[PDB]
């Protein structure tokens, strides 16, 4: 119909959905260079390896740009949205893990699917990052 | 043996170094200060002759009604030299507004005065694990090197070998522990 849309050509059309965007759009998703700094944010707080919530990552987000001041501290709630913006491409997924204090009740911990090896490729590129490395 | 310290620490922040900021330029706003005298402040000719006139007629006595509250502020360091420090503060806080006799309310602020003036997880490990690789040593030193090894070991609080280097100092120098050798480390 495709055949007939245009009045393995569709598998090579299928492949390209799921292997992009480790290799080059990774840098598609991150136009904002705020984006490139949050993103390895979160991989310096996966250190501890914890139920990464959004304020522990906003912790080491606040402590790291205090001593280099590549740009102002932001909201939180700007630490809200952002995180979204990686969120919608497909590259980190937020869900309500467990801690069982009072109730079930849910913080959120994060999961990256990028490695180092994919990392140190696009960050010397860019060296406003390599102070925070 | 002190009598007095203070901390004059900064700990800088905003809304208040803004205005140190605007004062310092509130001078620069005009050419000459002759706008200074519309103020509460004393000049300094009237100042000495008060202060000189109060530190030769008045000589005031500590009575004993103010005993109460100074036992008080004693055991609460406590919890010699601090207490003849307070009552030379309190017979000064009762030289000043013209008293020959001291009163109880002048030894409050003179404490807060105090209280005011002066307002371990790193060494605590690192004696720690000092006293570790002694032990895994059989007491023998702990290097230099193993020591920043294990101690940048863990993720969790990052201690930097130069911080490592600077608390080693300070408990030897602490006389805690022994180090020698520029290019080793000795437990």
């Amino acid at each position: 119909e495709i055949y007939e849309l245009e009045k393995l050509n569709y598998i090579a059309k299928v492949f390209s959905k799921f292997v992009n965007n480790n290799s080059t759009r990774t840098r598609i998703a991150k136009l904002n260079i705020q984006q490139k700094l949050i993103l390895c944010t979160i991989i310096q707080s996966l250190k501890l390896n914890s139920d990464a919530t959004i304020d522990e990552s906003f912790d080491h987000y606040i402590k790291a740009i205090t001593k280099t001041d590549t740009l102002a501290p932001l909201q939180r709630n700007e630490f809200l949205e952002i995180c979204t913006i990686l969120e919608t491409c497909g590259l980190v997924s937020i869900k309500k893990t467990k801690c069982k204090g009072k109730t079930k009740r849910f913080v959120d911990k994060i999961d990256v699917d990028l490695d180092m090896r994919e990392f140190y490729d696009e960050m010397t590129k860019i060296s406003i990052l390599k102070p925070f490395l | 043996r002190f009598d007095l310290v203070y901390l004059v620490l900064d700990k800088v922040d905003e809304k208040n170094d803004r205005e140190l900021a605007k004062h310092l330029t509130n001078l620069y706003l005009e050419d000459k200060p002759e706008h200074i005298s519309q103020d509460d402040v004393l000049p300094v000719e009237f100042l000495t002759m008060y202060i000189s006139y109060a530190k030769e007629h008045i000589h005031p006595i500590i009575t004993e009604a103010a005993k109460t509250e100074l036992v008080r502020a004693y055991v609460g360091m406590r919890k010699t030299r601090q207490l003849e420090s307070m009552i030379r503060l309190a017979e000064a806080h009762a030289k000043m507004k013209l008293k020959n006799v001291v009163e109880l309310e002048d030894v409050q602020e003179a404490v807060r005065l105090i209280r005011s003036a002066i307002k371990r997880k790193l060494q605590e490990d690192l004696s720690r694990e000092i006293m570790n690789v002694l032990k895994d040593q059989a007491s023998d030193s702990m290097s230099f090197n193993e020591l920043i090894k294990q101690i940048n070991e863990h993720s969790q609080d990052r201690v930097e070998s130069s911080d490592i280097q600077e608390a080693l100092s300070r408990l030897q120098q602490e006389d805690k522990v022994i180090v020698l050798g520029e290019g080793v480390r000795r437990s």
